[PDB]
This record gives structure tokens, C-alpha cells and sequence, in this order.
RNA sequence: UUCGGGUCUUGUAAUUGGAAUGAGUACAAUGUAAAUACCUUAACGAGGAACAAUUGGAGGGCAAGUCUGGUGCCAGCAGCCG
């Protein structure tokens, strides 16, 4: 019913921005909305992670329209200052993208993100 | 329209980089009675070639065949209905069954054919990327499987 | 395959004397082949 | 490549309502049923005929997983002028709009689609188009919008879910022609990432033949996606 | 050096008699795993022509 | 070895893309068109009998 | 710098000593004669140089211990 | 071909 | 494409690319040499 | 039954019986009283010592003819004569007669091949890696 | 004399070498893993067989016998351990699922390409031959090293590699003192 | 098998850069009964990186060259030799 839906719980969350701060260090992370935007137009998205307490959340409703034409994992976490210091900048990020890389090193861990992201949409 | 068919993104060139564990098996009317000559048991047999879980599988042809073979070949019939064989409809008019084996392996490049006869193993062999299975002496033997 | 590599050395071909440059190139039989041929094909079309 | 204001030659391809643009390069290309909009920024191609200016929209095999197919060499397509066709997983006008195209004015797509905001979408394009009903409803229960479909000469699947097999097999006892046409893009990681593509697209052939569906051909599409194929039968209601 | 392979190759071609090698100025290697390295070296060799 | 088998790998890989398509990470920039052309006659599809 | 650091240490009053493993961290450093760990043993177990007596220093491999 | 030719000619004999 | 590069025909255009030009004025002397 | 006992306290026949019948078998018999090795070539051994005699393809027209490769060897075991083949017409001047020659299993008839002539490999002297000692 | 000491070989050569099937998948793995021969790809063959026939015999004894749970669940922790082996999949099932690919992503050359210390696996063995790679506060020089989990996250330069925070190396100082001169 | 067919960044016999490192040499220490070596390590030590990997196998091509036969120009054998 709400905008930012669906909201991952405090477990999840956790297990979220695990594999956000991984992927931040191996280069395949890619931060802020309008670089999350480009990842979903080039079908290299793996799945999009948002900010529910941004201000306002309407600035980020055009990635979930997005993904539900490309068929793309997306889930929300409830803190910004949270996700952007997983993410390894100095500021506040309301979107990420976990860029698809099947010759990773996190690859395991990002498949098991994702598959329960799948469960929670 | 002509039609040259697309070769399988599952092969490096002569390689079936798709035929990993657990295996499929189609098992041939015939290889079900060379393995109760040689008291090999279809699914322990196949578990000892491959070191491996092997999920065998029998068609509506093969199944046919057994059937007309007669009271003589009731045990290998009753073999072929161990629930853990599963069952694959066929969809063609005939019940010839080597084609129907040939024909599954064209379209599909994730099965092993297990067969002991002497035409349909040069048929088989002329495909790419098929490993074909057959017991010989006392046990299954696999020839085109690089994993092994 | 007993054949060192000395063996199968290069043979170079010659050319034409100097003093016999205005006459052309010095045909040899990988020429002569090529003539020979066309000429039986215009005696064989003009005998039918 | 394709610039803006180049000059290509337009010829009729093997299959009705597609069309082939020559040039330095090929693109494939249907006639636009709205003309003077792109529906999500492709290219788009006037010509003037006798002069009304009569334009055609340029199909991205990237985007459209059926232009993949065509693309790819599909012996037949039940798409076709004045066919019905049911579109299962019509998020938006990409590839309806398309099939809009080759079915044409007489012709009609019942688009489903389950999410509401790619609904928004498909709603807002189908005003322009007369000859597509978006019925925004979920697939699995076809009961639901019975009252809205009538007969339908073929279904058009891409259902990127794990039980698609049923959600096919539902839809085409209902709705679908004696001998229709059933046309499936199957994405192996959807339905079973543990497993190779090749067991996958195996498993799901098998399916099709539970529900009196006949496999015809079966296409995989690379260059344009990977590990994704897409099988065509024919639903044979009387026998197999 | 080339004298000694010239006398060797003299001796293989007119009768080989007994040919025994005797290796002198050892002591001006300063290392003992060069002066090794050297004696393998010089008796593999010596063992190709005799 | 090493060398030599590093040389043969990237051999067979660009042998590979003349035995059948290939995915190479998909579309990059603007859609061009089909460079090679579009063969109107020419069907791929494995069919089943 | 050089660290010494002595671990597993038994009284032995029936050899009228103290035994010990003895590490050595010598970073930048190819590594410590004996003479300079006796001299640095002694001082820091209040003995003369002549009661210490080591033996048995192995380099790890890549260095610095 | 003529090259292939060549060589089925070896191999047929 | 710029307005002024535009033109009615395919080949037009073709003319209008210098580094074509290039290619088919070296291309085609080679061909005529050999002839 | 099939022709043998079966009884549970039959071991002593059955025994006996299979040690009077193995001596049928030609292999068991050659195996058993070491005359396997006299259908060897060389009487047992891998190799054989030989004396050059005589080069039979010497004065042949062509060259690396199958009968210019040949040689007549005398074995030095038993002095019977025997063809050896050299392995091309190049090898051929690296033996001469009187020669010590050791022969190795391989125009039919002709079934040793040289690999050593005075001590020495013949591929060794083919490839400048030897001198023949005299 | 002195009691013997014990040794073993480490792998075997296959039943059919000269198999085109066998060629190919050999070509792809020692190209995609960048091994140096096929006695490589034999060894790790020659380890996933003992470990899948030890599977098999496992499996083929009764569930709850005394043997079975011991050495399965010593197999199962092991294999976790080196991380070819998963945590949701601790069973003796998926170890007869295992492959020659497993093993090998998890040797030192193949990691120190994927955690973007180098460029490819090639330039990952030069790497680790010259001494430039740390597994904690050991150099490693060993390209076959079979890294564990939680060695995973301690890969780095070592702190005597002009990569890891050293002086440069012979050329580069070479090259400086000809550039001052 | 002829009929031909499929597909697209590929080839170069082209130029060019400064980073890395140990075989080896060697202060030294370590090691050892004393040594040698290993493991450490100052200083040296790479572009044909000549700091010069091997061992088997398959198949060509060439001359004002040589030998042999024969329904002309071919065929066979072969070719370190013109
Ligand atoms: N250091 C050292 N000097 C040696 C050795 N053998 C010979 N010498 C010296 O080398 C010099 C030459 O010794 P000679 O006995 O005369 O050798 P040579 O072969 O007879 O020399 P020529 O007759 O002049 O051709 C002498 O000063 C020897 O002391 C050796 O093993 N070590
Ligand atoms: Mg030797
Ligand atoms: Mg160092
Ligand atoms: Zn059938």
C-alpha cells in the first residue's frame, strides 16, 4: 500500500548491505539514482537496493517502474545514512546497483540476496 | 525455407559444457536386458560409472517395446517401472524407439544414452556431445564423458 | 620422416639473360603448362 | 549506423506484417499502426506513398525477445494480420505494440499484465492503439477475466515466472483455437537456476507435451539474450 | 678448449685408445657450489665424447 | 606450456564465434542494425519431427 | 627495529636452567646474528652473555621472523 | 577445394 | 544527421564521405593497373 | 550336474583336477619350463650384436629404395646371417663392413633394424651429436 | 637402517587421453583457469575422484551408521572449509555434485585475478610466482594454494613488494639513477 | 561426395613504452661437529629478455638439377648434388 514497497526487515537489511560494502570493494557497485537509472537501461543490473526514508521518495519511484518492465529484483531498506556508508561513500545514497558479473568473487553471496528478494516481492 | 539447424550453445566445439551432474539417462529397451544378464542394478550400476546421481529416464517407445516383448522379458519390464524412473510422452505416431532416442538427443544436448546396440551407438556416435553409456563385461561403461 | 631440414632447402629459379632482355621472360614448365593447355583447348573446339 | 536522416530501401520480409529496411545495414521493421509517436524511442521510418506519408517503427531484437526470434530464423510465426492473439506478460507497449503492428486494424492482442505500474503504461499506449484490451489482471487466474477474452488464434507467453508451464497450459484450454498457436519464451534462470539451460528448456518441452501442446521449433536467441529460447508448438485439443 | 676437442676427435677417427680425463686448476674457484655446477658440467660433456 | 596453451584458448574462442552465435554482453550505445544483414529465407530453429 | 619475544619457558633445575622458544621479528632486516640475541637475552634475563646459549634459528619463508 | 580434393583422394585411398 | 548532409538519394550521400572517396579512388587505380 | 563335483567336501578333486588340466594350455607349458623365449626373435633378449658382412643395395639406382636401406648382418650369438634395415640411405655410410652393429625388432622378409653401430646411435651420428669411435 | 618414509603421486593419467570431448574441455580449463599442462587438471581430477568414490561408499551404508556420520560429516566439513562445498548444501548429495571447476576457482591464482589484484589469470601466476601476493602475514608463492574462506578476505601485496608499500624494484631504481646521471 | 553453404573485427612478415622477477654472482648472517645447501638478505644480475626446452609424429613446396617407364606436354621414384 505504501510508495516504498516492499520493505526488507532488520534481518534482511543486514544481509542487504553485506553484499552492498562487498561489491562497493570489487568495483561493482554503482551509487545514486541516476547511475542505478543507466544500469537498468543497459541490462546490467543484477538487482536495485533503495532508501525508504528519502525526502521526498518520489525522486526514486522511476527505478521500480523500470524494473518491473525488465524483470529485475528491487527491495527497500529504511535508512539512506545506513545505505551510503555500506555503499563506502562519505554521504547519503538512496539507490544502488549490484552490476551483473557472473565471473565475480561475491557471486554466491549476491545470488542468495537476490533469490530472497524474489520471495519478499 | 531452407533450414540449417543452430548448433547448441551447450557444446565447445566437440565438448558438451552442459552434461554436468546429476545425470539424465535415456535408457534403450535392450540395456535394461544386458543389466539383468550381468545382475548389474540399473540405478547402483549407473552411480558406480559415473560416481554420480543419475536420474534415468525411459520413453512412451521404449516403454512400448518392452511391453510387446512378451512374458519372457517380465523382469526387465517390471525394472522399468521402478518409480525412481521417470517417464518422458512422446508425441510422434511411431513406436520405433531408437529414432525416437536419436531425435531427443538432436534437439537436446543434456542427455546420456545408455544402449548396448550396435546401430543406434554409430548413429549416436556421429552426434556431438553425446556420451553414451553401455554395460559391458561386468559394469557400465561410459565413453564421450570428459568428467570421469 | 628421416629428412633433415637442409634437404628440403629452397631452389632458386633463374631469369632471363641481359643480353636476351628484349626477347621477354624466360618462360619455364609451370609456363609452358599454362600455353600448352590453352592451345590444345582451341585445337580441340576448332577440330569439332 | 541507421542516422536520422538516411535513406533506406523497405522490402516485405518472409513472414506478413514484417518488413525488412536495407541499407548499409538491416533493421526489422512493422508498419505503425499509430503514426507520428514512438511508443519507447525507437527509430522510426516515413515513407510517402500515393501522397499520404505512411510510416514504420524500427523492432530492437535487444528489447523484443520475439524480434530475437525472428532474427534468429523462426520457420513460423502464428502472429499474423487478422489473427487474435493473447499476450501473456505485456509489462508495456515495447513488444505488444510490435505485435499490434503485424496483426493490424482487423486483428486484436488481449495484453495481460499482473503489476499495476507497468499497467499505467500499457493502458496509455492501447488508447492509441483501438486494437489492443490491456487486461491488467493476473495470468495464473484466467478465470478472472473470462468475460473480457474471447477465442484466440495464438498465445504469445513471456511469463518470466517458475510455474509458467501451468499458467500456458490454463490460459490455452480456455481461450485457444483448436490447432492454435502457442509461442513461449522460456528464460532458464527463471525457472531453474541450479540446472543448466539445456535441462530446462528440456523439462519444459516435456510439460507442453502433458497438456496437449506440440512442440514445433525451438530457437535459442544469442547474440541478443543468454540462456534464453523460444519454443513453438501447436495445441492439438483432439490428440497428439 | 679447441685443442682439446681437436686431439679427441683425431683420436676417434685414428683408433680410440683409453682416454682419461684429468680436470686442474680446481682451486681457483672461490665457491663451492660453483666449482660443483662446473665439474657436473665438465664430466657430462667429457661424457659425450668418451 | 603456459604460453602456448594461453595462444590455443583465444584461438578457439575467436573459431567459435564462425561455429555459431555468441553472446558478447549484448547491445552498447544507440541500436544500429543488424550489420551482417537480414536473410530472409534462412531458418536457425531446431525442429522437432 | 627488532623485537625478541621468548615463549614456552621451563625451569629445568636439574640442568640449572631456563628453556626457551625464542622469536625473532627483524622487518627490513636479513636477520639477527646469535651473538647480538645472546647479548640482548642476557640483558633482559639479568645474566652474563657467557650463561646464555641459542641455537636453532630458522628465517621463515618471506622473511622478517 | 583443390586442396581439399587433394586430400580426399588420400583418404579414399 | 546535419541538415545540409542529408540528401535525397542513398549514393548521394555516399559521395559526400571524403574518407569513401579515398577508398574507391586507391582501390579502383589498383584494379585498373592490373587489368 | 555339469560333468564336475559339487559336493560340499569335494575340494581335493576339484583341485587335483585343474592342476593335471593346466598343463594344456601351450602358455602354461611354455611358462612353466621357460621355452616361452624361443620364438623370440633374438632367442630372449631385446637386442642383438651383429657383423656388418655386406651392403646388398649398395649399387642400386635409386635413391632411399627399400633394398638400398638394406644390410647383411651375421649374428655373433649363434653366426647365422640375417638383412637388417638402416633407417635411410644417408645412415648407410655411417656402417661399413666388419662392423659391431646392435639390431632391434622393426621388402617383407626383412624384420631387424640397426640402432647402434660401434657403440654408438645411429639417430645420434644422423644428428652431428657424435663421431663414430674407430 | 632408518625407518622409510612415505610419498604417494598426486594424479593419474585418464582412461582415454586422445578423446576429442576430453581435448576440448581441457583446452577451455586450462585456458579459463590458466594452467600450465594437463598434469594440473589430472591432479585435481585424480583429488574429486577420491572424494566422490569416498561420497559413494558413504552413501551406500545405512542412515545413522556410526561410519557413515563420522567420515561424511569430516568429508562435508572439509569441503566447506576449502569452500568448494556450500553451507546450505552440507550433505553427502551435493558432494557427488562437485567438479573439477569448484576446486579449481578456489586456487590463489584464480582468487587474486577475481578480487582485482590483476588483470588476468596469467598476469595473477606472474604475480604470485614473483612474490608480490600475501595470504595474511605469509607470501605465498605457490599458484595451486587452495584458498579457504576466511583466508578470502586477507589476499594482498606483501609488505616487501614494491606493490605493497616497498621501494621499487632493480629497474625502476635503475632507471632513476640513469634518468639523475 | 559434387551442388556449394554458414558467419563476422580479423590479420600483420608493423613500430613502440617502462614496470616486475629469479637462474646466477655475492658483503653478511643463519644453518652445521665443521661445512655445503635451503630459508633470509646489502650490492650486481633481461629484449634475440643469445640468461638461446626438449622429445616424438603428420604434411607440403621448390631447380636451365638427377634416375626410370611410356599412345607427344605425362607418370613413378625421388631431389644437401643446379
Ligand atoms: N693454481 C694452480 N696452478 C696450476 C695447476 N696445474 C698447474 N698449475 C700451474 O700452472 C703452471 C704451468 O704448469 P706446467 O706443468 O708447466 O703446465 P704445462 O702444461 O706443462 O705448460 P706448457 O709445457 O708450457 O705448455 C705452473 O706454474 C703450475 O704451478 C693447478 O691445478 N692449480
Ligand atoms: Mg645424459
Ligand atoms: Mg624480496
Ligand atoms: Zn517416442
Amino acid at each position: 500500500n505504501p510508495k516504498a514497497f516492499p520493505l526488507a526487515d532488520a534481518a534482511l537489511t543486514q544481509q542487504i548491505l553485506d553484499v552492498v560494502q562487498q561489491a562497493a570493494n570489487l568495483r561493482q557497485l554503482k551509487k545514486g539514482a541516476n547511475e542505478a537509472t543507466k544500469t537498468l537501461n543497459r541490462g546490467i543490473s543484477e538487482f536495485i537496493i533503495m532508501a525508504a526514508d528519502c525526502e521526498p521518495i518520489e525522486i526514486l519511484l522511476h527505478l521500480p517502474l523500470l524494473c518491473e518492465d525488465k524483470n529485475v529484483p528491487y527491495v527497500f531498506v529504511p535508512s539512506r545514512v545506513a545505505l551510503g556508508r555500506a555503499c563506502g561513500v562519505s554521504r547519503p545514497v538512496i539507490a544502488a546497483s549490484i552490476t551483473t558479473n557472473d565471473a565475480s568473487a561475491i557471486k554466491t553471496q549476491i545470488y542468495a540476496v537476490k533469490d530472497k528478494i524474489e520471495t519478499l516481492l | 525455407t531452407r533450414n540449417i539447424p543452430q548448433v547448441s550453445s551447450a557444446l565447445f566445439f566437440q565438448y558438451n559444457q552442459a552434461i554436468k551432474p546429476p545425470y539424465q539417462v535415456l535408457i534403450d529397451t535392450n540395456f535394461i536386458n544386458f543389466s539383468i544378464q550381468k545382475k548389474v542394478d540399473i540405478v547402483r550400476g549407473m552411480m558406480d560409472c559415473l560416481l554420480a546421481k543419475c536420474n534415468p529416464l525411459i520413453t512412451d517407445c521404449v516403454m512400448a517395446e518392452l511391453e510387446k516383448l512378451g512374458p519372457k522379458y517380465r523382469i526387465a519390464l517390471k525394472l522399468a517401472r521402478d518409480p525412481r524412473i521417470k517417464r518422458l510422452s512422446c508425441s510422434h505416431k511411431g513406436t520405433y524407439a531408437d529414432d525416437c532416442l536419436v531425435h531427443r538427443v538432436l534437439q537436446h544436448k543434456c542427455y546420456i544414452v545408455a544402449t548396448n546396440d550396435a546401430g543406434l551407438k554409430q548413429r549416436i556416435r556421429k552426434i556431438p556431445g553425446i556420451p553414451l553409456m553401455s554395460v559391458g563385461g561386468h559394469a557400465y561403461v561410459i565413453e564421450k564423458l570428459p568428467d570421469v | 620422416k628421416l629428412v633433415h631440414d637442409v634437404q628440403k632447402k629452397q631452389h632458386r629459379e633463374r631469369s632471363q639473360l641481359t643480353s636476351r632482355s628484349r626477347y621477354g621472360f624466360l618462360e619455364k614448365h609451370k609456363d609452358y603448362v599454362k600455353r600448352a593447355q590453352d592451345f590444345h583447348r582451341k585445337q580441340s573446339t576448332l577440330k569439332v | 549506423g541507421a542516422r536520422g536522416g538516411a535513406k533506406v530501401v523497405i522490402e516485405p520480409h518472409r513472414h506478413a506484417g514484417v518488413y525488412i529496411a536495407r541499407g548499409k545495414e538491416d533493421l526489422l521493421v512493422t508498419k505503425n499502426m499509430a503514426p507520428g509517436e514512438s511508443v519507447y524511442g525507437e527509430k522510426r521510418i516515413s515513407v510517402e506513398e500515393p501522397p499520404t506519408k505512411v510510416e514504420y517503427r524500427v523492432w530492437n531484437p535487444f528489447r523484443s525477445k520475439l524480434a530475437a526470434g525472428i532474427m534468429g530464423g523462426l520457420d513460423e510465426l502464428f502472429i499474423a494480420p487478422g489473427k487474435k492473439v493473447l499476450y501473456l506478460g505485456a509489462a508495456s507497449g515495447t513488444s505488444v505494440s510490435h505485435v499490434s503492428d503485424v496483426v493490424g486494424p482487423e486483428g486484436v492482442v488481449y495484453a495481460v499484465e499482473f503489476s499495476h505500474r507497468p499497467g499505467r503504461e500499457l493502458i496509455s499506449m492501447a488508447k492509441k492503439r483501438p486494437n489492443i484490451i490491456p487486461i491488467i489482471e493476473d495470468a495464473r487466474h484466467p478465470q478472472k477475466y473470462r468475460m473480457l477474452i474471447g477465442m484466440v488464434d495464438c498465445v504469445f507467453a513471456d511469463v518470466a515466472q517458475p510455474d509458467q508451464a501451468r499458467i500456458i497450459a490454463l490460459n490455452s484450454h480456455m481461450f485457444l483455437k483448436d490447432q492454435g498457436g502457442v509461442v513461449i519464451s522460456i528464460k532458464a534462470n527463471c525457472i531453474d537456476s541450479t540446472v543448466d539451460a539445456e535441462t530446462v528448456f528440456a523439462r519444459e518441452v516435456q510439460k507442453l507435451r502433458e497438456e496437449r501442446i506440440k512442440p514445433l521449433e525451438q530457437l535459442t536467441l544469442e547474440p541478443y539474450e543468454r540462456d534464453h529460447c523460444i519454443v513453438v508448438g501447436r495445441y492439438m485439443r483432439s490428440g497428439l | 678448449e679447441m685443442e682439446t676437442m681437436e686431439f679427441l676427435n683425431i683420436a676417434q677417427h685414428h683408433g680410440m685408445p683409453r682416454v682419461l680425463g684429468v680436470a686442474t686448476h680446481l682451486d681457483l674457484f672461490k665457491s663451492q657450489s660453483t666449482l660443483r655446477a662446473s665439474k657436473k658440467r665438465l664430466k657430462h660433456r667429457f661424457w659425450t665424447e668418451v | 606450456s603456459r604460453v602456448k596453451k594461453r595462444k590455443k584458448y583465444q584461438k578457439a574462442q575467436k573459431k567459435l564465434k564462425s561455429v555459431r552465435a555468441v553472446y558478447s554482453g549484448g547491445q552498447s550505445g544507440v541500436y544500429e542494425g543488424e550489420k551482417t544483414g537480414i536473410k530472409k529465407g534462412l531458418t536457425r530453429s531446431v525442429k522437432f519431427k | 627495529a627488532v623485537t625478541i619475544r621468548t615463549r614456552k619457558v621451563i625451569s629445568n633445575p636439574l640442568l640449572a636452567r631456563k628453556q626457551f622458544v625464542v622469536d625473532v621479528l627483524h622487518p627490513n632486516r636479513a636477520n639477527v646474528s646469535k651473538d647480538e640475541l645472546r647479548e640482548k637475552l642476557a640483558e633482559v634475563y639479568k645474566a652474563e652473555k657467557d650463561a646464555v646459549s641459542v641455537f636453532g634459528f630458522r628465517t621463515q619463508f618471506g622473511g622478517g621472523k | 577445394r583443390k586442396e581439399r580434393l587433394k586430400k580426399l583422394a588420400k583418404m579414399e585411398e | 544527421m546535419n541538415r545540409k548532409e542529408r540528401k535525397s538519394t542513398i549514393l548521394e550521400t555516399l559521395m559526400g564521405d571524403e574518407a569513401s572517396n579515398k577508398y574507391f579512388k586507391r582501390k579502383y587505380n589498383e584494379i585498373q593497373e592490373k587489368s | 550336474g555339469k560333468g564336475k563335483p559339487r559336493g560340499l567336501n569335494s575340494a581335493r578333486k576339484l583341485r587335483v583336477h585343474r592342476r593335471n588340466n593346466r598343463w594344456a594350455e601351450n602358455n602354461y607349458k611354455k611358462r612353466l619350463l621357460g621355452t616361452a623365449f624361443k620364438s623370440s626373435p633374438f632367442g630372449g633378449s631385446s637386442h642383438a650384436k651383429g657383423i656388418v658382412l655386406e651392403k646388398l643395395g649398395i649399387e642400386s639406382k635409386q635413391p632411399n629404395s627399400a633394398i638400398r636401406k638394406c644390410v647383411r648382418v651375421q649374428l655373433i650369438k649363434n653366426g647365422k646371417k640375417v638383412t637388417a634395415f638402416v633407417p635411410n640411405d644417408g645412415c648407410l655410410n655411417f656402417v661399413d663392413e666388419n662392423d659391431e652393429v646392435l639390431l632391434a625388432g622393426f621388402i617383407p622378409g626383412v624384420r631387424f633394424k640397426v640402432v647402434k653401430v660401434s657403440g654408438v646411435s645411429l639417430l645420434a651420428l644422423w644428428k652431428e651429436k657424435k663421431e663414430k669411435p674407430r | 637402517p632408518r625407518a622409510p618414509r612415505t610419498y604417494s603421486k598426486t594424479y593419474s593419467t585418464p582412461k582415454r587421453p586422445y578423446e576429442s570431448s576430453r581435448l576440448d574441455a581441457e583446452l577451455k580449463l586450462a585456458g579459463e583457469f590458466g594452467l600450465k599442462n594437463k598434469k594440473e587438471i589430472y591432479r585435481i581430477s585424480f583429488q574429486l575422484s577420491k572424494i566422490r568414490r569416498a561420497a559413494r561408499d558413504l552413501l551406500t551404508r545405512d542412515e545413522k551408521d556410526p561410519k557413515r556420520l563420522f567420515e561424511g560429516n569430516a568429508l562435508i566439513r572439509r569441503l566447506v572449509r576449502v569452500g568448494v562445498l556450500s553451507e546450505d548444501k552440507k550433505k553427502l548429495d551435493y558432494v557427488l555434485a562437485l567438479k573439477v571447476e569448484d576446486f579449481l576457482e578456489r586456487r590463489l591464482q584464480t582468487q587474486v585475478y577475481k578480487l582485482g589484484l590483476a588483470k588476468s589469470v596469467h598476469h595473477a601466476r606472474v604475480l604470485i610466482t614473483q612474490r608480490h601476493i600475501a595470504v595474511g602475514k605469509q607470501i605465498v608463492n605457490i599458484p595451486s594454494f587452495m584458498v579457504r574462506l576466511d583466508s578470502e578476505k586477507h589476499i594482498d601485496f606483501a609488505p616487501t613488494s614494491p606493490f605493497g608499500g616497498a621501494r621499487p624494484g632493480r629497474v625502476a631504481r635503475r632507471n632513476a639513477a640513469r634518468k639523475a646521471e
